[PDB]
């Protein structure tokens, strides 16, 4: 009976969320606020496994699945490393920070 | 199971439209027809599945004014 | 394609009704060895009684295919009804659009022709 | 047993709406026919249907207005 | 004696909307044939035939308004 | 000879209303069928007799109104 | 299951005449030996006069069931109809669902297979 | 593929308009027919398509007034 | 390739006006029916077509007024 | 060619006045037909084709008033 009522502050810098919409190829149901790589056979968004480095592309701003045909995603801002949701495969922390380098989108 | 459903539908439109709207066919003791829509309703719900659908919008909102 | 007006017609009905009226038949041996053709079968029954009894009601299979599809057919060569296996006895000379093919069961009797 | 029904009244009225609702069928010596309906009535029937089955919500509560 | 009357009439309604109310069949040398109801009027006496059988509520009275 | 009569009559109404009602019927050489009648007066024809025998209270007499 | 969209159709019809017209019977003897199928039996009137006058008017029993239970039916075995008994003697071909059924009366005559 | 069905239509509503839109053709037991439509939608139905393709300008926006 | 089209659609209206617009055509066993158009659309589409295609001038606008 | 068509339409008109548009023609195997027209359209018809022929006065100028 203990009821607690956090807070939600998904972003965590003062940048722009900036958004954006592309056809996505996910396979399962992808809840919002989750990484994402574009396909390197399809050239389709299917979230990010986890293992490749480098390849992830943005964060999904809104949830979607294999009927969606089109997504929106986030392009730019920078957000928080706890409120993202990391696929299984990511082991360690430190790739996990430096994975969205050299985009608009930074974790902290 | 919905962009097939309207590939069928709207090929059938076109096609009785054009002429390939088929009613009865006779086989000299082999026979069968089926029955006909209207055009209007047929395209009613064609846009009825394809806005419920997943494809891509197609109307938008009222309209807006301003000096 | 073809100074007729109607024939065009006859040929798109006969289309029609080789898609919704019967079933896909394979060929096998033959110049056409092994190809798929759409057409209407049918099985009228026919009974000879010979001498004092001697029934041997049996089948007269025909089929109704595009001449088209089934040019330099022969007779010799035979047909499968998907899982049952015919051979073509004769052909109907076309009608302007498709012919009759009538069949036979079992294996075709020898050649007998030198 | 309404989700069965449903899926058949949707699928009949697919069949009917684009070329394949047979009213009669004739082999030699034997007729018979079923007899047809309208659109609107099936589509009412299966928008009723729908909505008296536990489905997903299709319907909103009128519309409030604000400033 | 009245639950397999529902039974029947919900039965009827159902194959009439899809496809499966014979109107006439045809035998050689043997043909019937039966006459059509509307939908409406089978829908008007599927109601009266549920809500005056002992089975539950599918209606209730006016509606008031309060601020 | 009102009972009969009356029960005669709903069988009639619910095998009308569902697909019983027979209109015509071919044998050999044996051409037989009856006019329908509609559904509305078929219910008016029955509901009167049923009122009219010494069947169980149905109608109620107004309705008054009272703060 | 049918891959016309015109015999799922034949089948409803056979269904439907077959619920609407016709009685069941019970099968007797034969590799199905206890069992109930519904077909529709007709009987027309044959004459024959043999020498002059031997007229030994008689009938025409039919059935006309439906294709699926008519198989493995062979000749030999009998059936009974409501409260008369028959047996069948000849099957026709499958028209697309059914078959026509001719019944004899009595008990078959013999058997003379070899 | 929107140029091949816009001739497509607008050949079948020039042979419609002119003289030799078969509505059935029969050949010693071999009858078919194919349902029609109506010159109003046939004409809407190419415009329609028209403005979804694309085909240059046909129609414009109102039309102002000046002195 | 509009004139050939205007040339042929006027020569239909003048035959179907005078006597040889044929509807159907019997040849003991071959049969072929023709959908039966108007004269109020036959009409439309010609001078449809003449106004668009290159033809030359038929039709003016307005109308001026003077004292 | 407008004054040939317009002789062939007026005879056709008077034929069909007085007793021989001929609607079918039937031989024993060969059945055909010609649609057949109003009569108001016709004349119409006639009327327009005539005012566009350069043939001879037909028409006049509104009306002119005068104490």
């Amino acid at each position: 009976s203990k009821e607690t009522f956090t807070h939600y502050q998904p972003q965590g810098n003062s940048d722009p969320a900036h958004t954006a919409t592309a056809p996505g190829g996910l396979s399962a149901k992808a809840p919002a606020m989750t990484p994402l790589m574009l396909d390197t056979s399809s050239r389709k968004l299917v979230a990010w496994d986890g293992t490749t480095d480098g390849a992830a592309v943005g964060i999904l701003a809104v949830a979607a699945d294999q009927t969606s045909t089109t997504l929106t995603f986030y392009k730019s801002g920078t957000f928080r490393y706890e409120d993202v949701l990391w696929p299984e495969a990511a082991s360690d922390e430190t790739k996990k920070r430096t994975a969205f380098a050299g985009t608009a989108i930074s974790i902290v | 199971t919905r962009q097939e459903e309207l590939a069928a539908a709207r090929a059938a439109l076109h096609d009785l439209m054009t002429g390939k709207r088929v009613a009865t066919v006779q086989k000299d003791g082999r026979r069968v027809e089926f029955t006909a829509t209207s055009v209007s309703d047929l395209k009613k719900y064609i846009a009825e599945l394809e806005v419920q659908t997943g494809m891509t919008q197609r109307r938008r909102g009222p309209a807006g004014f301003y000096v | 394609d073809f100074d007729n007006l109607f024939d065009a017609a006859i040929a798109r009905a006969d289309e029609t009704i080789r898609g919704y009226m019967g079933t896909s038949a394979t060929i096998t041996s033959g110049e056409q060895s092994g190809a798929v053709i759409r057409g209407v079968f049918d099985d009228p029954e026919n009974i000879s009684y010979a001498g004092q009894g001697v029934r041997v009601e049996g089948s007269s299979p025909s089929l109704f295919v595009r001449t088209d599809e089934v040019r330099q057919l022969r007779r010799g060569d035979t047909l499968t009804i998907g899982e049952e296996n015919f051979w073509v006895d004769r052909v109907s000379p076309d009608d302007g659009g498709s012919c009759h093919l009538w069949l036979g069961r079992g294996v075709p009797p020898a050649v007998n022709r030198r």
